[PDB]
């Protein structure tokens, strides 16, 4: 049996670019 | 008087070579750009104001106008590819690698902020600020006694932008940047921020995220007892990042993977497997699918820890998609275990949630449920019981569907169930 990838839900990682509000 | 300034009164400002009236016109700039909804990023770019704030960031006898022009390109570079590239293209880069050496914390803080989002554009822009020098005074900027004693906020931001210097693949970022960085990540693993937490077991994720290679320059580090550990955090924001990095450590070899179980992983699985947060509880399964892939000594371990019922417990109720991995680990289970193990879990009852899942519509799990059925029937054959197995499958109502599957459209389908009713059916 092969071990498999799993999808990456990118809602659940941190940003990738972040503006600063204050 | 800095506030809802026009990008015409702000060029002017800055042309006007009074520093005084740059600053504060600089500001402005920072102010406009601070805004939630539709800054005036490209109208910015195209009055060719970047050049003026990179230049700024150089301005040592003015610390306010460098902390402005930071945050001020910071803003820009959060947005689209070509804003960062603007960014970029403005020479950004090493100034704000300079910057990172400032005696002002909130300057330097800004530096790294604004790094975090040139890296975090993809592998280029990346490997592009590592060329530059960037981890050296990133990692001193760590380099303290005790964690504790910097500032929150500012912890968080390097940790942050440390773990987008781990990010990306194709390619993957160089071997020597992640061993440059490693040590400083498993210092932060141990920290007890919830938000450097998360974010470090995120970096881990993407660094375990690739061939054996790569998963094992992260494993000698020795860090795989204290992922185990955050897998049993309360916060969910540190348990998801801390299972995609055990998940994805055993996607590696067998010995990789029973140093996860030799680590005391198995034991945090009743919980996983049955966690409220759908995407955890996926994950679990995921991973679990890859451990019954490995070699019987590590099913058996599955077996010993009591996870068997939890699989059939997932495969009869989660989300779609928690089911599909679970079929998977019931395949790969029945594909590598022994005929005692596989008996082991026929008792356990997976047979029905095994034949009820036969009335979805995706193709792949489909097949997969053939695949493992078929395995338990050589495991029966082997026992002269494939009697017994054809009438619990058809009791559960398993043999109407399957000889339904004999008209599938699908290929391997209708032919695998053909083999199965012409074999064992009739």
């Amino acid at each position: 049996p092969r071990k498999r990838p799993l999808e990456w839900d990118e809602d659940e990682e941190p940003p990738r670019k972040r503006k600063r509000l204050w | 008087g800095t506030v809802n300034w026009s990008v015409e009164d702000i060029v002017k400002g800055i042309n006007s070579n009074n520093l005084e009236s740059q600053l504060q016109a600089t500001q402005a700039a920072r102010k406009l750009l601070s805004r939630e909804k539709q800054p005036p990023i490209d109208n910015i770019i195209r009055a060719g104001l970047i050049p003026k704030f990179v230049s700024f960031l150089g301005k040592t006898d003015c610390s306010p106008i460098q902390f402005e022009s930071a945050w001020a390109l910071t803003n820009i570079a959060s947005g689209t590819s070509e804003q960062t590239k603007a960014v970029v293209d403005g020479g950004a880069i090493p100034a704000f690698i300079s910057l990172l050496a400032s005696p002002h914390a909130h300057i330097s803080e800004q530096a790294v902020w604004a790094l975090g989002n040139i890296a975090g554009d993809g592998s280029a822009f990346r490997d592009l600020v590592i060329k530059h020098g960037a981890i050296d005074p990133l990692l001193a900027l760590l380099a303290v006694p005790d964690l504790s004693t910097l500032a929150c906020g500012y912890l968080r931001n390097l940790t942050w932008t440390l773990s987008n210097l781990c990010r990306n693949k194709n390619p993957a970022p160089p071997l020597d940047a992640v061993e440059q960085i490693l040590p400083t990540l498993v210092r932060l693993l141990h920290h007890n921020d919830p938000e450097v937490l998360a974010d470090s077991c995120w970096a881990i994720s993407y660094l375990t995220d690739g061939p054996n290679e790569r998963i094992e320059m992260v494993v000698k580090k020795g860090v795989v007892p204290q992922l185990v550990k955050l897998l049993g955090a309360t916060e969910l924001p540190i348990v998801t990042p801390a299972l995609r990095a055990i998940g994805n450590i055993v996607t590696g070899t067998d010995e990789q993977t029973q140093k996860v179980i030799d680590a005391g992983a198995l034991a945090v699985f009743p919980s996983l497997l049955t966690n409220p947060k759908t995407n955890i509880q996926k994950e679990a399964t995921w991973t679990m699918s890859n451990i019954t892939a490995g070699r019987q000594d590590q099913i058996q371990q599955v077996v010993n820890h009591g996870l068997v019922p939890f699989l059939v417990g997932v495969l009869s109720k989660a989300d779609f998609k928690t089911q599909k991995e679970a079929a998977w680990a019931i395949t790969n289970y029945t594909s590598g275990g022994t005929v005692e193990q596989i008996v082991y879990l026929v008792h356990c009852g997976i047979i029905e949630p095994l034949m009820n899942l036969l009335s979805a519509k995706d193709t792949k799990i489909i097949q997969v449920i053939l695949d493992a059925i078929s395995n338990i029937f050589q495991a029966a054959e082997k026992l002269g019981e494939t009697e017994k197995l054809s009438i619990m499958i058809e009791e559960c109502g398993g043999l109407d569907k399957i000889e339904a599957l004999q008209r599938h459209e699908n290929e391997s389908v209708y032919k695998a169930s053909l083999n199965l009713i012409e074999k064992y059916f009739s």
